Parts: C-alpha cells; structure tokens; sequence
C-alpha cells in the first residue's frame, strides 16, 4: 500500500505529454497560451526542458493556441536529443 | 565539601563566574585571582571569579555555553580549585567554525582581537569555545592551541594566529572519543567488574605494591555479536583518562608477513613510552583463532609475537590489556594460561531493565511522537541486543519517512523545513519495525536472566520444599555445610510427563538464587554430536563457570540416549569443583534410555518425579494465564477445574487460548455485522467440550509404576 510511496511520483502542472511537431523547428517549441499563462510564462525567455534520466536542453518558447494545453512541439531530432 | 553545585546563569559572559565571597571563606580563596573547575569525563576550565553577594552561599553563576563545553548540566556537582599557577597566553592559534560563518562573509578575526581581548585577560584553555559577537551574527570559535601551557590567560601582547581551515562541529560528536558511563545500560554487574580490575591498576597502583602482589593484567570479555564490547571499552578508557590504543584483528591480518609483527611491536612499546595507559584488542580470535582448524604459518608467526611480547612486558608498568571475542573458546588455548588473559567476563542478554536503558539511550535525540511508551516495547523485545534495538529504532524512523514522504517531492533538491517540523515517530512506527525485525542471539546458547518467583509455579509444594533445601542452603549458607563437612550436591534430575511445569521450576530456581539461566535444548545438543552447529558443550561449560553462579539446563536429555556427547557431557560435569556455585537440571519424559554412568554418585543423582497437577494445582494455573485477558463476571473456574482430571498444564493453557480465539472471532464478526472484547460462558463451553489428554491412561501407569520402583 504504503511501502511503495517512494516509487510513485507527485504530480504537478509543469510536467507535459510529448507529441510530433507539425513545424520542422528544432530549437523552438510551440506551447499553448494558456499553459504559459498557467505558469506566466512570457515572450522571448529560453525553456530548460528536463527530460529522462538527467537529459536536459534549452529550446525557445513559442505561443500556440492550436495545441492541447500540456501538448508539445518536438520532431525526432529533439527527441532522440532528449 | 569543596565539591560546588552546578546552577544555571542569566549572564552570557564566557569568562566570568559569580559567587559569594563566603564560597570564597570555603576554600579560602583571595578576590582577582581565576578559579578551575573540573567537572566530569577529565572536563575542566579556567573562570574569573566575581563577588555577587545576591547569590547564596554555595551558588554559582555560569553561562550555559561554559556548562556545555565541560559536557554538564545543571544542578551538578563540580570540583572548584585555586589557580595558584596563573600564567598569561604568549601565542594562541584559533579558528573559525564554518557552519557558524554562515550568512556573513569575511575576515571577523580582526574584529574581534581588539574589542574582545582589550586588556580582558580571559583565561583560555585548550578546546574551548568561546562566542563573540560579531555584525549581526554571534560565532563561536575553538581554542586549537595555547602556549604557554597548560591553559594560561589570554594576554594583550599575546599573539593570535588565524591560519587554517575550519573544522566542522558534530565531526567531533561523531569522533565516539567522547562516551561516559552514560552511554550504557544494563551491564551494571559487567561494567562494575571491569571498573574494579582497569581503575585499581592505574589509579591506584600503590595498593597492589602495598600488599605485596603482581596487579593483574590480562583481561578478556566475551559476549554474543554487537553486545556493546567495544562501546564498553571505550567508555571505560575514556572514564579512566589514561592513554588509550585500539588495534582490530581484521587490520593488523590484513597486511602482509613481518608488516603485523612491526605494528604490533610499534604498538606495544609506544603504549609503554605512555604510561598509563590501555591496550585494547578486537576480535581477538581472529589473529590467534584454534590452532586446530588453522594450520597456516603466518597466523602461527602473529600468535607466537603476541605471546612473546606479553610474556616480556615489565613486572611493574601501568598497562591493562583487554580482548573480546564472541566465542570463549574459540581463541588459541594458549593464551588462557596464568600471566596471560586470566580474568574472563562474560556479557548476556539484557534483561527488561537493560532493554528500556538502552532504548531510552538511543530514543535520545528522534523527534519521538507524544504517545510513546517505551515500557511496553522493553516489555515485549526478548532476545533483542543492544544493536538490534539500533537497528530496530532506525527501521522505524524510516517507516515514518515512508509516511511522510507523500507530502514531498524527492526530485526537487530541496525539502521545506515546515515538513521536517512535522516529523515524529508514532507507536505504530515502533509495533511495525518491531514486527519487521530479526533478531539472532537468541539463536545460539547465551546466558540471560530469569524473575519467575514461586507463585508462578501452580503447587507441588513439597517438592519446592525440598528444592530449596537442596540448592539454596548451600548457596546461601555454605558456613553450615563446611562445619559440618558435608559437600552440596549438584546434579538433579526431574523425570515425569511432559507439559508438568519443569523449565518453570529451573526458571523460579534461578530466580531464588539470583543465578543466570542458561538454556540448552535437546536439539542442540544433536547438532552439536553431529557438528553442525558452532558451539560446543566444553563452552556451554566454560561460559557457566565465568557466569557463576548459573543454572544449566538440559531439556530432553534422552534425545542422545549417541555416546560421544553423553562421554563429554559426564568429562566436564565431572571436572567440574563442587564448591563452585554450578548447578545442572535434567529433563527427560522417559528416564529409562538414560545411560546409568549419568546416574552415579557425584552427577545427576538426585531423581524428582514430576505428578500431574491437581484441582487446585489446575485452578491456580488457570488463574495465573488470566491475568491480562478480562474475564465475564461471575465466570467460576471450579467446574473446569474439577471436569479437567488428568490434564497437563500446556492443555490448560490450549484450551484457554482456543476459548479467546472463539471469543475473537465472535467480537470480529459482531464489529463487521468492539461491545464484546472478553470472553464468557459459551467459549469456555465449546473450549471443554473440544477437550482431551495429551497423556495416556497406560503412560500414567508407566510413570506411577517407575516411580514407586525408584522408591523402592
Ligand atoms: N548498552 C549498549 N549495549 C550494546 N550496544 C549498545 C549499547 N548502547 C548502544 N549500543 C550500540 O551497539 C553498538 C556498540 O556495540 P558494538 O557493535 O561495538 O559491539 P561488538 O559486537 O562487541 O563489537 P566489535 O565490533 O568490537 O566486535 C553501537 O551500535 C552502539 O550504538
Ligand atoms: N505447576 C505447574 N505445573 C504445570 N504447568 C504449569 C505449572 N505452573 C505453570 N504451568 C504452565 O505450564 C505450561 C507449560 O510449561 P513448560 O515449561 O513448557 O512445561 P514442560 O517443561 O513440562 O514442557 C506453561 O504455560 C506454564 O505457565
């Protein structure tokens, strides 16, 4: 019940899903309004995205209305990157 | 009476003390002149003395910084001396403590020399801690070294160094150099006896030369695995002052030939040079283990160095040497000769008592929960050494971790202090590590104390009548039996059905005398013949005369009725001296297999035939299991007293444990569907009417049978 409080983890808002981008951008990620508004997110500040295992990078913040809220914009380069 | 009490000061001053001039009219002391105290564990400090006549006569004023640093609290008892020997610091090396740095930046040492040392005169010794004020922090430094010694004042012209790192504060609470008298419990007798045979020695060697004698030297204690050997030592060594050197048999084997013997000699002359002073081994089996399993070179070469250098210690040198080893036997026999390791301990089980000392030791700094009640965890924790409870405390702080770590993220580097706020350790903590434990010394035959008085043992009276006249007058009364010349015999036998009540009577007749129980089953005895297991009946033995007095037992003695063990068994009984305060109890339910050598005179000779209990034997047995379990008002227990003819005590107890399962499983199944929690008439019913004998009519008639031919 309890013994393997350790293994799940919390959830949160700043956590997103992962799915094909339509643009070929690879440094810039495409995110909704309302997630940036969530968290207040603005124009023009970099993104350190955390993926596995200790993987990180910087990508570029982009306003993406079209888009699931929590849904992001990254090809399989950024994803074999991550 | 220069003894001065400890009280607790509203003065943050580090180097002022305050007292009544008629402290001073007490031992005499002059006005500007500082004062020593000397607490305990070799703490001492060096105050300026101030007159306050507000204080009463024999009150004191220090800061609780100075309390701390001497390692006391208050209300204590200090030693206060003159200081005849003022002298002032011509250079003092201190530095800062990083962790009390913290927030500010910068060199403080400078802001401090001139305001803190203008002209003060505080006098400084080495390893204290003193605190100034410096910006918006307040930090404590240590005194790394003064000169000249030994502790002088710190004068104006003196010159303070600075040049160096900062040392952390808990480093030197982990050291484990520091550990009194405190740090243990429930080795009164144990610790005591290794007081008398290190102190006397080393603090007062004049008495061994004043009555012409060789003071001894060679101690060695043994016990089961992690029992506190080494704690033990170390708060000894500490308490005595003297200098100390450790050397661990795992080390000293790991290096090559001729390296071990260098060392060794290293250690030995060094520790000479520095008279007093204790030399302490570990594992001692290890290097020296029995000559006949290792017939390699090296270890022969190691044991025959550590011999010779024993050998040539000097006759008069202030030099105690102590060894531990888990089995008694297991060192190389040599080494157990007069001149040599001679004074043997042994170290048992803690007993209810020394389980609460322990845990109250150890649940000293945890954030324990409201509701703790230690008692009731000493109460149910048998067979549990003093690591186990450790080990046992540790699981449970990390059940509550486990409770609380869902309010947390663990992926963030950093955890609120308002969670750390809330952690404590509840009583379900303790019941769930308990249940998740492992104890191992119970595994193994170990000496433990027994408190079961008569009234546990439900009648049989003439037979306790005459048990007590056959162990306690000899050991309570030997001037009788040496009058009269008669020696006290040992060996006892009960023969009868089983579940009669036997390892209850050797239990209270270990009680009475105040002796150790030792326990040895059938079954281990079996393995023993057949090698299996570790120890062996000459150290069940051995360990008997070291504990002495003590009471062995020997439950189904005619499972080996197998020559080898009963031949040894009748060596070492025999070898045994009478006028030792040893005594061997048999158990057998057919003392027909026995071999008759067991028999003759000067062993187990005395035979006890064990009857089944009677009606009121029956009802006081019953009453004595409910003792705990509430009961239905009214509830008679004649009637199954009287319809229970022929029952043996174990089949009380079953049918008493079948009643309250019947009775839990109808509270169970009423809480589902706790108004019920005792038992009443209809579970006593049922318990009855699923009744039987363990025993058969035709074996009561072989048992009467063999006891009236015994009579006969
Ligand atoms: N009164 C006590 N008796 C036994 N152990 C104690 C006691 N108080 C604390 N302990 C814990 O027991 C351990 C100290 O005993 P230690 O493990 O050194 O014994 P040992 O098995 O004789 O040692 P060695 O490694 O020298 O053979 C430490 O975990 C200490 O915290
Ligand atoms: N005088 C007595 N005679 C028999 N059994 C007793 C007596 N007093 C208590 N008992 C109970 O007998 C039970 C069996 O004890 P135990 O030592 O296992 O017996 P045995 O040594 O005969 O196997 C215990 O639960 C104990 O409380």
């Amino acid at each position: 019940k309890t013994a393997t409080a350790i293994l799940r983890r919390k959830k949160k808002d700043n956590m997103l899903l992962v799915d094909d981008a339509i643009n070929d951008d690879n440094s810039v990620i495409a995110i909704n309004s309302n997630t940036m508004d969530k968290l207040e997110l603005f124009r023009g500040d970099t993104v350190l995205v955390k993926g596995k295992k200790r993987k990180d990078t910087v990508l570029i913040v982009l306003i993406d209305d079209e888009l699931e809220d929590g849904a992001c914009r990254i090809n399989r380069v950024v994803r074999n990157n991550l | 009476d220069n003894m001065l009490l400890v009280d607790d000061a509203i003065n943050d001053d580090n180097s002022v003390i305050a007292i009544n001039s008629n402290t001073m009219d007490k031992l005499e002391l002059f006005r500007g002149d500082t004062v020593l105290v000397k607490g305990k564990k070799r703490k001492d400090t060096v105050l300026i003395v101030l007159i306050d006549d507000e204080l009463e006569d024999g009150a004191c004023r220090i800061n609780r910084v100075v309390r701390n640093n001497l390692r006391i609290r208050l209300g204590d008892l200090v030693t206060i001396h003159p200081c005849p020997d003022i002298k002032y610091a011509t250079r003092i090396s201190v530095l800062p403590i990083a962790d009390t740095i913290e927030g500010i930046t910068g060199n403080l040492f400078d802001v401090f020399l001139k305001p803190y040392f203008v002209e003060a005169y505080r006098p400084v010794r080495k390893g204290d801690h003193f605190v100034v004020r410096g910006g918006m922090r307040q930090v404590e430094f240590k005194v790394v070294d003064v000169e000249p010694e030994e502790y002088a004042v710190v004068a104006q012209d003196t010159i303070i160094h600075w040049e160096g790192e900062p040392i952390n504060r808990e480093d030197e609470e982990n050291n484990m150099n520091e550990v009194g008298y405190d740090d243990i419990g429930g080795c009164r007798k144990q610790m005591a006896q290794i007081r008398e045979m290190v102190e006397l020695p080393l603090r007062h060697p004049q008495l061994f030369k004043a009555i012409g004698i060789k003071p001894p030297r060679g101690v060695l204690m043994y016990g089961p695995p992690g029992t506190g050997k080494t704690l033990m030592a170390r708060a000894v060594a500490n308490e005595t002052g003297a200098f100390f050197f450790l050397i661990n048999g795992p080390e000293v084997m790991s290096k090559m030939a001729g390296e071990s013997e260098s060392n060794l000699r290293k250690a030995f002359e060094e520790a000479e040079k520095n008279a007093p002073a204790i030399i302490f081994i570990d594992e001692i089996d290890s290097i020296a283990p029995k000559r006949d399993k290792t017939n390699g070179e090296v270890e022969r070469r190691v044991v025959s160095q550590l011999l010779t250098l024993m050998d040539g210690m000097k006759a008069r040198s202030n030099v105690v040497v102590i060894a531990a080893t888990n089995r008694p036997n297991s060192i190389d026999p040599a080494l157990r000769r007069f001149g040599r390791f001679d004074r043997e301990v042994d170290i048992g089980i803690p007993d209810a008592t020394g389980r609460l000392e322990v845990l109250r030791i150890h649940t000293k700094n945890m954030k324990l929960a409201d509701d703790v009640d230690l008692e009731a965890l000493a109460a149910e924790t048998h067979g549990y050494v003093g690591a186990d409870i450790a080990s046992l405390c540790s699981e449970a702080a990390m059940q509550q971790i486990r409770e609380k770590m869902d309010l947390i993220d663990l992926d963030e580097d950093e955890i609120d202090a308002e969670v750390l706020d809330s952690l404590g350790v509840t009583m379900d903590n303790f019941r769930f590590a308990l249940g998740n434990s492992n104890p191992s010394a119970l595994r193994e035959t170990v000496v433990e104390s027994v408190n079961v008085t008569w009234d546990d043992v439900g009648g049989l009276d003439e037979i306790k009548e005459e048990l007590k006249e056959t162990v306690e007058y000899p050991v309570l009364h030997p001037d009788q039996y040496t009058k009269f010349g008669l020696s006290p015999s040992k060996g006892v036998l009960f023969y009868g059905p089983p579940g009669t009540g036997k390892t209850l009577l050797a239990k209270a007749v270990a009680t009475e005398v105040s002796a150790n129980f030792i326990s040895v089953k059938g079954p281990e005895l079996l393995s023993m013949w057949y090698g299996e297991s570790e120890s062996n009946i000459r150290d069940i033995f051995d360990k008997a005369r070291a504990a002495a007095p003590t009471v062995v037992f020997l439950d189904e003695l005619d499972s080996i009725a197998s020559d080898r063990v009963v031949n040894q068994l009748l060596t070492e009984m025999d070898g045994m001296n009478a006028k030792k305060n040893v005594f061997v109890i048999g158990a057998t339910n057919r003392p027909d297999q026995i071999d008759p050598a067991i028999l003759r005179p000067g062993r187990l000779d005395q035979l006890i035939y064990v009857p089944l209990p009677d009606e009121n034997a029956r009802l006081s047995i019953l009453n004595a299991q409910l003792r705990k379990t509430p009961l239905e008002p009214g509830l008679e227990l004649t009637a199954i007293a009287k319809a229970t003819q022929g029952f043996s005590g174990a089949d009380l107890l079953y049918i008493v444990q079948r009643a309250a399962k019947y009775a839990i499983k109808d509270s169970i199944e009423a809480h589902r569907q706790d108004p019920v929690p005792y038992i009443t008439k209809e579970h006593f019913a049922e318990a009855m009417k699923t009744a039987k004998r363990s025993v058969s009519d035709a074996e009561l008639r072989r048992y009467e049978a063999y006891s009236q031919q015994m009579k006969a």
